[PDB]
DNA sequence: GCATCCGTGAGTCGAGGGTAATAAGCAGGGATTCGCCCGGGTGTCAACTCTTTTTTT
């Protein structure tokens, strides 16, 4: 339980959760928000118009 | 069967109290059994030295005998870091322990 | 019995009960079967009649 | 006081478009859900009486 609680916030630290489906590790809230999803250049900064 | 005022409160009545859910419809008579359920549910309201009971810490626990007969106790001896005796951890346990696999 | 009982649950992602994932084994197996045993594709019309069940529930 | 080991980085706009695998079984009891039907509140109409602005006398 405390693994999967601080692997849904980060993902990254301990091992990787993979999903049995896909092959793409997931992506969690810490790294939804980096440099993919995050302010950046997605949403923030950088926007479509 | 009916469904007057009286049929809703026994069969609240009956249903509050207790009693199985089939045999609500036998007694009221002429309700179906999938009547009564449809009407609960719209309505809603739904030999050793030692016996079993002078058994200390560090002392074997080896039964000997059958529970459910007279003399059933165990052995109660010098038995301490397991809960076998060592004249029964040799013949309790998987003598000659040979396992191993990869990690 | 544990292991299937919870496999059927919790790795579906959505709610599916026991006798639907269990009807659906039944039917792939079946469906398998007659495509190996029989020609090159078991067609959902006659899969109805092998397994006697309605054409609605079957589809 | 140094030697060894674990995080961050990598430009920017455009094209291109959908995906994919394993598979027990049956008996008990309840909660859920789809068909029919009576029904009472909402519409759509024949059909009986005051007012009055003239248009006729
Ligand atoms: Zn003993």
């Amino acid at each position: 339980l405390q693994e999967s609680v601080d692997a849904l916030f980060d993902n990254g630290r301990r091992g990787r959760v993979i999903t049995g489906a896909n092959k793409r590790p997931l992506k969690s809230l810490a790294d939804m928000l980096k440099g993919k999803q995050g302010r950046f250049r997605q949403n923030l900064l950088g926007k479509r118009v | 069967m009916s469904w007057t005022d009286e049929r809703v409160s026994t069969l609240k009545k009956l249903w509050l109290d207790g009693l199985s859910a089939s045999q609500i419809a036998k007694q009221l008579g002429g309700v179906t059994r999938n009547a009564v359920i449809g009407k609960v549910h719209r309505l809603g309201l739904s030999p050793g030295s030692a016996t079993v009971l002078t058994l200390g810490a560090h002392m074997c626990k080896w039964p000997i005998g059958d529970p459910s007969s007279e003399g059933f106790t165990f052995c109660g001896r010098r038995s301490s870091e397991g809960p076998y005796c060592v004249e029964h951890a040799r013949v309790a346990y998987q003598p000659q322990q040979t396992k191993k696999k990869s990690g | 019995q544990a292991i299937t009982r919870s496999i059927a649950d919790q790795a579906r992602t959505i709610r599916i009960p026991v006798h639907m994932i269990e009807t659906i084994n039944k039917i792939v197996r079946t469906s398998r079967q007659m495509l190996h045993e029989i020609g090159r594709e078991p067609t959902p019309e006659e899969l109805a009649e092998k397994l006697a069940m309605p054409l609605e529930k079957v589809r």
